[PDB]
């Protein structure tokens, strides 16, 4: 059975001694000691540590020294690294280190021969201890008060970023709220205590998202000094003092520093067998009359559209254990076996015995290549009676029986001793028939459940001990608000009810001219002989609860207001039109500058953006979501009807978009607003390059790159007009012609290549070796190498492409005795920040344009329709001038002051207005804080979150303190909202900080915090709350299928999931959300468990499927992730 | 400590159970026994290769790889108290091991014995060196006899053989009749150059005035390595021996021919084509 | 700058935003020693400069260094 | 067989060869760098660059034309 090592071919010497040459094989499994590294899983993968790479290399060095780690002070310097190392569950990996012993370089490899990492080593010969000396500002007489950061609570913040560091790799035991201050826990691993130091690093408050290593640019560890760092805790384990210092960017650790250490961003790989489960909650009547007549669409014969599932669920919980043997005769043709065991497999509480019988072998052929996978026993059977048992289901086309056909029916069911428990009667003729055939009922107990004191509850305490009374019914006449159906759920399932046949009967009309609910009479009956578990009654129809699958469409909106953005970085297929926070309101104080887009352009970034070949890292400005970040040139008309064309730091890409005083020009009447959608950019990018940062003069000579681009034009007219050399190089035999063409000034000495580094030779032809004066590139590695040699001296560099810089390329520094200067160009760097510099380059586009200088770019123009293909388009350079997408036909001859009229296809994010606050009660809970982070993103100014003794931990004050910094508007607060006069005080403390939007109710303790807050925060909301958007209150599955040990959670939960369903039919907002494990913070870890046959949803997930729920119309809806 | 074990030792010790129970013998008879063992054995590449990373690799394989333990631990688990020995004579060894055997049991020492022979083609240095001697064929095969002959093959193999007395076998493939070595003086012609005007020797030592009737030879299995000067220096010297005397004496022919030059394994790779012929 | 090996590499470093690097000493620059081009998205500009180049070559960027003498 | 580039080389000190004895030199190769360096026996730097084999092998790069008689 088990095989074993073979030493390989590659083992034995290959060439001759090396002290300079090292392969690491790493085996992960759980037997080798290099098994602590599986506690460096990352998004969900196990990633070898950067810090391991150093490690590495450092034990390397040491052995080409002759000598041991401890006695090798290291220093790194400049070190990348480049990718990383993806750990698999089992097997071995290789990593080779090379060390170059004069130069002191070093580089690591991997099995494929791909470049790891990089940089330099060496021994450290004077360390000084000096270095790593942990001192502080004075005495600080703050502890005991303070706020520090549990060892818990940091890695909570870090696996909600992305970072699901395992416990070898925990070695945060405390840390200053601000990350500057701390304690490392040492583990006699270098790997480890390294790593942490950059966890304090990435702790920055405020700072989001998943970040690894990238650059360090001075590491220096010396572990004569780290000995002495060192301490002894009284848990006898061991620790040292760490420190962050943003402004020197340097962490120090006992003995080692980093000095410079970089990291940077990387994607979340959503991992599509964790999407979690979207069911909604309509009420289902047992009498479903004319269904369908929607489906504008065999697909006829066959209707397997929800009201299958209706009446199977019915059955499903009408016995007591989820275990159900189900059965099908006349099964080859019927295909029932083909959906069932997907409506069943659907729930996560399931135990199935299916079985597939057909008269003859033959039909149950194509079978086994299904019941195979259905896990189906199969068999032989005709309808003739003879049975070689919960559940039979047939398609002709006391348990339960399923047929479907296509008034004789009901009266074959009389016979048969059946009860139609279900009827489903489609448009076309074709009806469902569920049937449960009834055993003599026993000793029918009844319990109403309305008054408030739960004096029933002592009350079902005492019909436990009753042996077997059959029929025990539960109900309520008075509430509308019972909770019964939740409170079922949980008891139908608890030992002692097991086969208590709980039932329940309850009375939720919804108008006030629907009544009809008397027992002891006519109805009584009608009910009982029907049996069904659960008996519920909307405004005359007689149905249970029924959970269906959600109708999936992510909801879209008629907007005038929407904007365009990559769903999925680096994938172009999920490019889609996403509503405009302009749609959710905008603010007087916004409003003068509001204007509507006819045209829209991409430019160079837009592309490598939606690409991802340039990172959001490289990107100027302070951005609050890394997200929305595409588009910056667009024209049409301002509020004034006035015609504008504009730059726009992001979210250019739009119906609708907001001008910056500064970036924003009129447009000539001779300029039709589509030519006039590409010049912005384009000019503004070269004169800030040509004229401002190069100081370009009149007959001085200019090598500009691909001229056959939108940049290359602007910047070939701007050297014309002061006249200049030019020297342009181009791709394509047709680009040489257009530029030919339009200007006429070029010889054919100006035109070199770009697919190639052609273009020095001929340009130190033309220029007789002397080089050119200014150098305008935006080219690859080898092509910039290349332009820096045509630089003549004193010339300029002017850098735009970011390609080279992107990567800390290097830069011959001798290019420098030329007295030549190198210019970084990155227009993105003004712009916004519209300072004194920017507003000398806009007045060179206001004065070039006024004399003929800038003159519009050729347009090949999408409709606001095949925006991906225009992305696409843009990717292959194969075009000349600016590729343009338009928004509005512009308005015709004649002057036309116009009044726009535009329905958009605009797919619905959730977005707070800034004017309206929002209320989460129980808000400094592991969840409730992170609804406020969410809601603070999608916008929201205004918070007022409850708790009971305000705020106790670190990491709270942390959340709050820092939200404050940001300038959100945050209000702790001590109020309850079971007291009407607790609930109008804290709606009246929102209401200060401006009307109230947004009521989440998540405090949980037990029908206090739940059931009477929800009811008084619906009438405190109702009567004085005009501009209310949200509703929303936190369920959890509980109530759903059931819990044992929760069933007073039960009914607190179902009664909120009653006073939603009323706000709905009242045209309010309303929404109860059932779910399952709640994970990353959750009562739960405070992620890889089971609970009530579950799964954590990581509380990322739970935020977008918010999304999704806050903008249904369903009162009720279901979210949980499967086990097994 | 299994992963730090040689090969050849890992499937030694399963072959040597395989070979005693073979002979309708339960080991466990055997245990505590003054029993023996004798190792042919040349090459313990495995050893080195576990023996490079100062780090990496432990301090047990050398109970795994060290050469005495190729027989020290064969007599370990089978309880084997009497010798237990290794020996190394290049290709020659396994046969020598199975004549030490024989003649310990023939004079007391022992009641039986394991012969073993093993060579696993591990390192390619190794190869690299036979080359360059020439010994090796380009071919890449051992043309037993055939003129066509460049070089030998070299192939790998375990074996084992049990050795008894006759009062003590429940089965027996053939009898020992005799064996001795003796070893090619000093040739002018360099060290690898196989001298047949000893082997001739050692081949009459064991037969006419002391030994068997050159006659009753029925087949004679050659080293036949394939050496284009090899073959002919054995070949002579052998009939040049074991041949005054009527009808086609002996069919000769070669396993190594058929498989390859197990090297020290040699001896006693052959020895088993010819006990299984025989069945 | 006029300064050794790591201590111009450090004085790359002390740039802030927009500004600029003023290359007045010649041992690195002689050397070919190499720059971290990514200290250039900054948005940094990089200046070698050499007097000399100027000097006889008598031309109308010195007589600007003169007059600020002057 | 190896068509070879090089970039970026350079040399260092240079090596005085003595009239008799023995001169050590070692080169070493990053081959993912594709770097390179070139040592003394005392551990001195000699030389450092850029190698690897040339995929594309242009010969017209060897033209020895220009049109001036």
């Amino acid at each position: 059975s088990q095989a074993w090592d073979v030493p390989s071919a590659a083992d034995f010497p290959s060439g001759s001694s090396c002290s300079s040459v090292a392969v690491y094989k790493f085996d992960v499994s759980p037997e080798s000691p290099d098994h602590y590294l599986v506690d460096h899983c990352i998004d969900g993968r196990v990633l070898f540590p950067g810090t391991g790479y150093l490690w590495l290399t450092w034990k390397t060095l040491a052995r080409a020294l002759s000598q041991n780690l401890e006695e090798t002070p290291v220093v790194f310097e400049d070190v990348t690294l480049h990718q990383a190392t993806i750990l698999p569950k089992t097997g071995t990996v290789s990593l080779e280190v090379r060390l170059l012993e004069a130069s002191h370089a070093f580089e690591v490899s991997d099995s494929n021969g791909s470049l790891i990492a990089s940089g330099k080593v060496y021994q450290w010969e004077s360390p000084d201890p000096k270095l790593f000396d942990t001192r502080a500002a004075v005495d600080p007489a703050d502890s005991t008060a303070e706020f520090r950061l549990s060892q818990g609570d940091v890695y909570k913040d870090l696996r909600l970023r992305g970072y699901d560091y395992g416990p070898f790799f925990q070695l945060v035991l405390e840390s200053d709220l601000e990350g500057n201050r701390g304690r490392l826990q040492w583990n006699d691993s270098w790997v480890s205590f390294l790593d942490a130091m950059l966890h304090m690093s990435i702790l920055a408050p405020g700072q989001l998202g998943l970040y690894l290593p990238t650059r360090f640019t001075s590491i220096r560890i010396d572990p004569v000094t780290h000995r002495q760092k060192l301490y002894t805790l009284q848990d006898t384990t061991q620790a040292a003092d760490v420190v962050v210092d943003r402004n020197l960017n340097t962490v120090v650790a006992g003995g080692a520093l980093f000095l410079g250490a970089h990291s940077s961003v990387a994607p979340r790989r959503p991992q599509e067998h964790l999407k979690p489960i979207l069911e909604k909650f309509c009420f289902t009547p047992h009498v479903e009359s004319g269904c369908l007549a929607g489906n504008t669409a065999l697909l006829s014969g066959l209707l397997d559209a929800p009201a299958l599932k209706a009446c199977v669920d019915t059955a499903l919980e009408n016995m007591a254990s989820p275990k159900m043997k189900v059965v099908e005769v006349l099964a080859g043709d019927g295909q029932l076996y083909s959906r069932i065991p997907a409506l069943l497999n659907t729930q996560p509480v399931m135990d199935l015995d299916y079985t597939a019988t057909d008269r003859n072998p033959q039909a149950l052929e194509a079978a086994q290549a299904k019941l195979e996978q259905l896990h189906v026993t199969q068999g032989q059977w005709d309808p003739a009676n003879p049975a070689p048992a919960d559940l039979l289901v047939c398609n002709c086309a006391g348990g339960f029986l399923l047929l479907h056909t296509l008034d004789q029916w009901e009266s074959l069911f009389a016979g048969a001793s059946l009860h139609l428990v279900a009827l489903k009667r489609s448009f076309y003729g074709s009806v469902l028939f569920l049937c449960r055939q009834q055993t003599p009922q026993d000793s029918p107990v009844f319990l109403s459940v309305e008054d408030t004191s739960f004096r029933w509850v002592d009350s079902l305490k005492d019909i436990l001990a009753d042996a077997s009374s059959r029929p025990v019914w539960l109900m309520a006449v008075g509430c509308s608000t019972s909770g019964v159906v939740g409170m079922v759920n949980c008891l139908r399932k608890e030992p002692g009810g097991h086969r208590i046949r709980c039932v329940l009967v309850s009375n939720l009309s919804s108008t006030s001219p629907a009544p009809e609910m008397h027992p002891s009479s006519s109805e009584l009956q009608k009910v009982l002989q029907g049996d069904l578990v659960m008996n519920v009654y909307r405004d005359g129809a007689w149905g249970a609860f029924r959970h269906f699958p959600l109708e999936q469409d992510r909801p879209e909106k008629q907007t005038e207001h929407a904007f365009v953005n990559v769903l999925s970085r680096g994938d172009l297929s999920s490019i889609r039109w996403v509503c405009s926070p302009l749609h959710y309101a905008l603010p007087a104080s916004c409003q003068d500058r509001l204007c509507s887009v006819y045209y829209t352009s991409l430019n160079f970034r837009d592309v490598m953006l939606a690409t991802g070949k340039l990172s959001p890292d490289s990107i100027p400005g302070k951005w609050l979501t890394r997200d929305c970040m595409l588009g910056m040139e667009f024209s049409g008309r301002d509020a004034s009807g006035r015609r504008v064309m504009g730059m726009v730091p992001a979210e250019g890409l739009a119906t609708s978009v907001l001008l910056l005083q500064h970036a924003t020009w009129e447009v000539p009447s001779t300029w039709t607003l589509e030519e006039a959608a590409s010049v912005p950019i384009v000019y503004t990018t070269a004169y800030y390059s040509l004229v401002v940062r190069g100081r370009m003069q009149p007959g001085e000579s200019v090598l500009i790159h691909s001229g056959s681009g939108g940049v290359g034009q602007a910047a070939i007219a701007i050297a014309l007009s002061r006249g200049c050399r030019v020297f342009t190089t181009v791709g394509s035999a047709e680009k040489r012609a257009y530029l030919q063409a339009r200007f006429p000034q070029l010889d054919e000495t100006c035109f070199a290549n770009s697919r190639d580094t052609s273009f020095e030779q001929h340009v130190l032809r033309h220029t007789a070796g002397k080089g050119v004066d200014l150098v305008l590139n935006s080219l690859a590695e080898e092509k910039l190498q290349a332009s820096v040699r045509c630089l003549a001296q004193h010339g300029r560099f002017l850098e735009i492409g970011k390609f080279d810089l992107s990567n800390n390329h290097a830069l011959g520094m001798a290019v420098f005795l030329k007295n030549v200067t190198f210019h970084g160009i990155l227009l993105d760097s003004l712009f916004e920040e519209g300072g004194a510099t920017w507003q000398e380059v806009s007045e060179l586009l206001k004065a070039g344009i006024q004399e003929g200088v800038v003159q519009p770019l050729k347009c090949t123009v999408f409709p606001r329709t095949k925006v991906e293909a225009a992305f696409r388009y843009m990717a292959q350079g194969k075009h000349i001038g600016k590729v343009v997408i338009q928004v509005r036909e512009e308005e015709q001859g004649p002057a036309p002051r116009g009044l726009p009229p535009i329905a958009l296809t605009g797919l619905s994010k959730t977005f707070c207005p800034p004017h309206k606050s929002y209320v989460i009660t129980g808000g400094l809970g592991g969840f409730g804080l992170q609804l406020a982070q969410w809601l603070r993103l999608r916008g929201a100014q205004k918070l007022v979150l409850t708790s009971r003794s305000g705020i106790r931990t670190g990491y709270q004050a942390r959340q709050v303190r820092e939200w404050r910094r940001q300038g959100v508007q945050v209000l702790v607060s001590t109020s309850n909202a079971s007291s009407l006069d607790g609930a109008r005080s804290l709606i009246t403390e929102a209401t200060q900080l401006g009307p109230v939007g947004g009521v989440f109710n998540l405090a949980m303790v037990v029908s206090k915090p739940k059931y009477s807050g929800t009811a008084n925060l619906d009438r405190v909301t109702r009567e004085a709350c005009p501009e209310l958007d949200y509703f929303v209150i936190f369920s959890s599955v509980s109530c759903g299928r059931g819990n044992a040990g929760q069933a007073n959670y039960g009914f607190a939960n179902s009664a909120m999931e009653r006073i939603c369903e009323k706000r709905r039919h009242d045209g309010l907002p309303g929404l109860a959300v059932q779910w399952g494990a709640i994970g990353d913070v959750g009562v739960v870890l405070e992620n890889d468990t089971v609970i009530g046959g579950t799964l954590p949803q990581r509380i990322a997930s739970c935020l977008e499927v918010l999304d999704l729920f806050l903008s249904q119309p369903h009162p009720v809806l279901s979210s949980f992730v499967l086990a097994e | 400590q299994a992963n730090t074990m040689d090969p050849q030792l890992r499937m030694l010790l399963e072959v040597t159970y395989e070979a005693i129970v073979d002979g309708g013998i339960n080991p466990a008879s055997l245990r505590g026994t003054s029993t023996g063992v004798w190792v042919g054995v040349s090459s313990s590449d495995a050893s080195e290769a576990l023996s490079r990373d100062p780090e990496t690799l432990v301090g047990y394989s050398m109970i795994g790889c060290q050469r005495a333990m190729m027989a020290n631990r064969l007599s370990f688990f089978f309880d084997f108290k009497g010798p237990s020995i290794t020996i190394d004579t290049a290709c020659s060894s396994s046969l020598l091991a199975l004549q030490s055997a024989y003649q310990a049991i023939r004079g007391g020492e022992c009641s039986a014995a394991v012969v073993g022979g093993l060579n696993v083609l591990l390192k390619p240095n190794s190869s690299l060196q036979f080359m360059k001697l020439g010994m090796l064929s380009q071919d890449g095969t051992c043309r037993s006899f055939d003129a066509e002959g460049t070089g030998y093959c070299r192939a790998e193999a375990v074996v084992a053989v049990l050795l008894t007395k006759k009062s003590l076998a429940r089965r027996v493939y053939a009898t020992i009749l005799n064996a001795g070595t003796n070893t090619d003086g000093s040739k002018e012609q360099g060290v690898t150059f196989p001298s047949g005007d000893v082997q001739e020797q050692l081949i009459r030592s064991l037969y006419a005035p002391a030994g068997p009737d050159p006659e009753s030879l029925e087949y004679i299995e050659a080293h036949g390595t394939g050496t284009k000067v090899g073959d002919p220096q054995e070949l002579n010297g052998i009939v040049n021996a074991l041949c005054a005397t009527r009808r086609e004496p002996l069919l000769i022919g070669s396993t190594k021919s058929n498989m390859g030059h197990p090297e020290p394994a040699s001896g006693v790779a052959a020895l088993i084509k010819v006990l299984l012929s025989l069945e």
